């Protein structure tokens, strides 16, 4: 009964690892029903296991193939096009795409246009990223083919798309026409599977190759937690839903429980990037709805440079206007009339800060159209001509490590000639406090 | 290249070799063969292989459910446009995972359609769903959801109670029981032959006979329920071309026929059925020149077909069982209906026109106990109240209000009055309809609250209970403000104040 | 931030969304979250032993309320206008009919009369 | 020509611009408001129920009638 239909249509060591590899693995026997091949093929082989006695992995109409003789067979299998679909009736296999989207999505939150050509899979993924991007205010915004696309390029920077492996390469013939696969823009793909653009980022499960011996002792071992799991109150025909007992593996000290309709529920992912030398290096990893990276700064980790603006605010912290309190544990960011505001000299803690000054500064910019980031500076106060050398703000701004400053700002010489300083808008001078 | 059939007949095997013959006739050297069905899936998969392999090429299936799977799947191992002739399954209409397969008559999605279309006709606005539990039943019910939310403007019906079902189950009696009572008259049934027949007689056993029980019920249920027990009142319809196999055997040959010489303007299986798995793209252009095909009209009639292969305009015809026999009672063509010129026998079974609709008297109503505007007393030992009348002449009208729980959290009867009280019993006295009065739990007016550990908006309160259902008119110190007012609508209002600060001396 | 003043407020019901959606004055509304009462009584009993010094509510409450107590002062300043109507599902008859009955009540002067019945002689 | 601008005219403006409608302004010269004279009504009222007048704004005093149509 435990055979391991393992057809390589190959694998030469894991041909003859057989029984040594679920020896490693390992209480019944364990034997490999090793078979290497046509569906008529199969067929056979399959009912001469039925008869006399009682795991797949290619490269990629198999699913179907193998959903149907699971169906007919009404015996569990294993698919290692493995994770590739709506279920039928009860038959027992194995194999998310909206828990791609949804992770993308969020590491797109934390650090715009979406399109594709022609699939199921295209209405399902609007329909989905619809109901992600109605909720927490995330804010919408932009919801032969080359000609097409010269016609849009309608005018965001984060592109996402999606397709199967026949558009990729005919499609990208023209380089897209605009550059976008340079560092300019970004290319976001669901990975369907995994003449050549750059830039491009996927997401993959945990194993996204770690090896066949491994991956085919997995399989072994979850067939056998699964027999194990229908040995519980000791729980096939020739010519159900077995999922019931797949509530509970924790193989390989790792989420591996399965759902009734055969997914995993809470599996782990990791998000990868294919560089400018075709290297796919992983960008980071997820589980239990926690994300774990490589950290940016604002935008510039992603390779994105300078779409066609930013405003390097740098500013001193101070009580008068000037205020930061910081950001709420329970949201994780600051109040909703607020501006985030990163405390830090370039683990750093949110500190967002508001006041007059933030509020004239967003005014102005939301009148006048810059985006902006808000530094801190942690050289002295304001600056003085200490040595020739300044600090502060007028330091900052003086060796262009900062473009433009804020805040509270006194005209005077030598500051005017190497400022140049702005209109002022509000009005002080120089005064006594004493008591009563 | 080929075309093929799937059939375990001879006769229509006999017609099927004379059209392929008289096809090939006008105007290339291609046949045909038929196969028929063994007592097995898996057979059936081997022998459709073996035809594959033995030949160089539509299916028909033979009166369940079990013919278009295994011959699709082995057309999709090569990725082969096959088409089928005799099938309704909204799992093949689909083609997601099927989509060498390709459907020829209208599934029932088309039929919940043209059911739409009659009860917007009939001018009705209020309407409930009963369907099965079943991928099929949720597609049609989810078509009648699109078909109602895209109406951009005008009234329109509600289309409320959508409640699920599952299918060969008993004890349903309880689920229509609280149904009963919902305001509505029209209902729409979806499920199989089996569990019509089990709320049929579930309904039989109930009072769910006389008038304001009116439903109209598909094909899938109305052939089956005919056999042993079927009830008279039901409107029903039926299919407008019937069943007649060699009219759908010539329509599928002439439009194969069709297609063939449209494709041959410009323009061979690779190898049978065994050891290839190329890809074929002549398969898209059959896609593509299908959608495309302006086949000439055929027995059934003006032939233009969807996106995924379904013929549209949607013709039917509409019966009507009565006195254990069905009558011929209306013809829709394309947008327009037309009854026949018989007498239309009342939808509800008996000898009176129904309305579609009916009165509720009884009115719940939630307050809360405001000090200026609402007193809540505990009640005497008896549980009345107490009189006194106020200093003038005047009876104090105290109504027994039984909602507050104590606080305990014990249901408790309690005396309410005040102004919500008497300009409520004004109110009854002006329109003569009885109701009831009882107290909120949580005590909060409402607000539009974040919920925790998810991302949607939840009402709480007084109008979050109303729209959960048990209160059905709100009477309260109720302000206005924006979003429950497009949530929830106001009447004109009574009293007026503002907003304002209170401290002592 | 006036600690040293009690700012309090129904926790919930009307001046939340009016605070929440005011924008401005998120500080506020904050001061008013680290201050919610979510009883009508509680917040007079607080006015009551001096733990509350301003509590913003409706207008004919308060009013009536220091008129039957007389020992507290309204002072503030009608800064907001609002009505009390009368709520029901999206698709009721009802609703025409009550509007039509309770304009009739206004017209007639049932209003004012069961005003002057239940707020009369209840004042300082 | 004789321009207008008041109150009325004022929130007409910005009820407009928030929500993109356009409009023309008339002038009745039938009556102030409307009365129900042998049944017929003049005014605003009188332009609004016989639909030469889409919709009327100014000095109107919710009334049962005027509810009514």
């Amino acid at each position: 009964p435990l055979n391991v239909a393992l057809v390589f249509s190959y694998a030469a060591e894991a041909a003859r690892l057989g029984p040594a590899v679920a020896a490693a693995v390992r209480l019944d026997v364990r034997p490999v029903a090793l078979v290497l091949n046509d569906p008529r093929s199969l067929v056979l082989q399959l009912c001469d296991l039925l008869s006399g006695l009682r795991v797949f992995e290619d490269d990629s109409a198999v699913a179907p193939i193998l959903d149907f003789l699971s169906a007919q067979t009404s015996l569990p299998i294993v698919a290692v096009g493995a994770a590739l679909t709506p279920k039928e009736k009860g038959s027992t296999f194995l194999q998310s795409t909206e828990q791609q989207l949804q992770v993308i999505f969020e590491v797109l939150e934390e650090y715009f246009v979406a399109v594709t050509t022609r699939a199921p899979g295209h209405r399902a993924f609007l329909s989905y990223i619809e109901v992600l991007t109605d909720g927490s205010l995330v804010g919408w915004e932009h919801r032969a083919g080359e000609a097409v696309l010269s016609a849009q390029l309608v005018s965001a920077q984060i592109r996402l798309l999606f397709c199967a492996r026949e558009e990729a390469e005919p499609v990208f013939r023209a380089a897209e026409e605009a550059g976008l696969t340079g560092s300019g823009y970004v290319w976001f793909m669901v990975g369907p599977q995994l003449p050549l653009p750059a830039g491009l980022f996927a997401v993959r499960s945990a194993g996204w190759r770690d090896d066949l011996a491994r991956r085919v002792a997995a399989g072994v071992a979850v067939v056998a937690r699964g027999a194990q799991a229908l040995l519980r109150d000791y729980g096939e025909l020739g010519h159900e839903s077995l999922h019931r007992y797949f509530m509970n593996i924790t193989w390989d000290n790792r989420d591996y429980s399965f759902n009734e309709d055969g997914f995993l529920v809470n599996p782990s992912l990791v998000v990868i990037s294919l560089t400018r030398d075709r290297t796919w290096e992983v960008v980071g990893s997820w589980e239990q709805q926690t994300l774990r990276l490589k950290y940016p700064l604002w935008s510039r980790y992603g390779r994105f440079l300078q779409p066609v603006q930013h405003l390097t605010v740098a500013t001193l912290e101070e009580r008068p206007f000037v205020i930061v309190e910081p950001a709420d544990p329970i949201s994780g960011t600051c109040i909703r009339d607020s501006v985030p505001c990163r405390s830090q000299l370039n683990r750093p803690e949110k500190r967002c800060c508001k006041g007059f000054c933030i509020d004239i500064l967003k005014r102005l910019a939301h009148t006048i159209g810059f985006s902006y980031d808000l530094y801190l500076v942690t050289n002295g106060k304001h600056g003085k001509k200490i040595d020739g050398v300044w600090n502060g703000m007028i330091g900052e701004v003086f060796y262009q490590r900062a473009d433009m400053a804020i805040g509270s700002l006194t005209i005077n010489e030598e500051r005017s000639e190497i400022v140049d300083f702005s209109v002022p808008f509000v009005e002080t001078g120089i005064s006594v406090m004493v008591a009563r | 290249v080929n075309i093929g059939a799937v059939l375990s007949t001879r006769k229509h095997e006999q017609m099927f070799r004379e059209a392929v013959n008289q096809a090939n006739k006008r105007h290339i050297q291609l046949n045909a063969t038929s196969v028929t069905h063994k007592p097995n899936a898996i057979q059936m998969a081997l022998s459709v292989c073996e035809d594959l392999i033995s030949s160089q090429v539509l299916v028909s299936h033979p009166p369940d459910h079990f013919t278009p799977t295994p011959v699709s799947y082995t057309a999709g191992f090569y990725r082969i446009p096959v088409l089928g002739l005799t099938t309704r399954m909204s799992i093949y209409s689909d083609k997601s995972i099927h989509l060498s397969f390709l459907r020829t008559v209208p599934p029932y999605s088309h039929q919940s359609s043209v059911w739409f279309e009659m009860m917007r006709v009939y001018s009705w606005n209020h309407i409930i769903l009963l369907v099965s539990d079943d991928h099929e039943g949720r597609a049609a019910q989810k078509r009648l959801e699109t078909l109602l939310e895209e109406r951009e403007s005008k009234r329109g019906p509600k289309a409320e109670k959508v409640l699920q079902f599952d299918p060969g189950t008993k004890n349903v009696t309880a689920l229509l029981m609280e149904a009963k009572e919902l305001e509505a008259r029209v209902i729409i049934l979806s499920a199989s032959e089996d569990d019509a027949a089990t709320v049929y007689r579930a309904a039989a056993m109930l009072n769910m006979t006389g008038s304001g029980y009116v439903w109209l019920v598909g094909e899938r249920e109305i052939s089956g329920n005919a056999l042993r027990y079927a009830p008279d009142g039901i409107l029903g319809l039926q299919l407008i071309n019937g069943k007649n196999e060699s009219a759908h055997i010539s329509d599928a040959v002439g439009v194969v026929a069709q297609a063939v010489h449209e494709l041959l303007e410009k323009e061979d299986p690779p190898r049978g059925c065994v050891g290839n798995t190329n890809i074929w793209k002549t398969g898209p252009l059959f896609k593509r020149v299908l959608m495309s095909s302006k086949y000439a009209d055929g027995v059934t009639g003006r032939v233009e077909f969807n996106e995924d292969g379904d013929r549209k305009f949607a013709n039917y015809s509409i019966m009507n069982l009565q006195n254990r026999k069905l009558v011929q009672v209306g013809i829709y063509n394309g947008t327009h209906v037309i009854p026949n010129d018989r007498k239309i026998i009342w939808p509800g079974g008996e000898t009176e026109k129904p309305r579609g609709y009916q009165m509720s008297t009884r009115l719940k109503i939630v307050t809360i106990h405001q000090e200026p505007f609402v007193y809540v007393k505990p009640t005497l030992s008896d549980g009345t109240c107490k009189e006194e009348f106020t200093v003038n002449g005047d009876p104090v009208k105290k109504v027994i209000c039984t909602g507050p729980n104590d606080t305990p959290r014990h249901t408790v009867p309690q005396c309410c009055y005040g102004f919500c009280i008497d300009l409520l019993i004004k109110l009854a006295r002006t329109m003569n309809f009885t109701y009831e009065v009882h107290l909120v739990a949580d005590g909060k007016f409402g607000t539009q609250e974040r919920v925790n550990n998810s991302n949607k908006k939840e009402w709480n309160g007084m109008m979050g209970e109303l729209l959960s259902g048990q209160a059905d008119m709100i009477v309260a110190p109720l302000t206005i403000n924006n979003e429950r007012a497009q949530y929830i609508e106001f009447s004109k209002p009574f009293k007026y104040q503002g907003l304002t600060i209170l401290v002592k001396k | 931030p006036s600690d040293k003043f009690i700012y309090a407020t129904v926790k919930q019901s009307s001046v939340d969304i009016y605070f929440r959606r005011q924008v401005e004055l998120s500080t506020m509304y904050r001061h008013m979250e680290k201050h919610n009462y979510e009883s009508a009584a509680e917040a007079i009993q607080a006015v009551r032993d001096n733990k509350l010094h301003a509590f913003i509510w409706d207008s004919a409450v308060l009013e009536f309320e220091a008129s039957q107590k007389c020992d507290l002062v309204t002072t503030g300043e009608l800064f907001f206008r609002s009505g009390f109507g009368i709520g029901m599902r999206k698709d009721s008859p009802w609703k025409q009919n009550v509007s039509l009955s309770i304009l009739k009540s206004h017209e007639n002067g049932f209003m004012e009369d069961l005003d002057k019945t239940w707020v009369r002689y209840q004042e300082c």
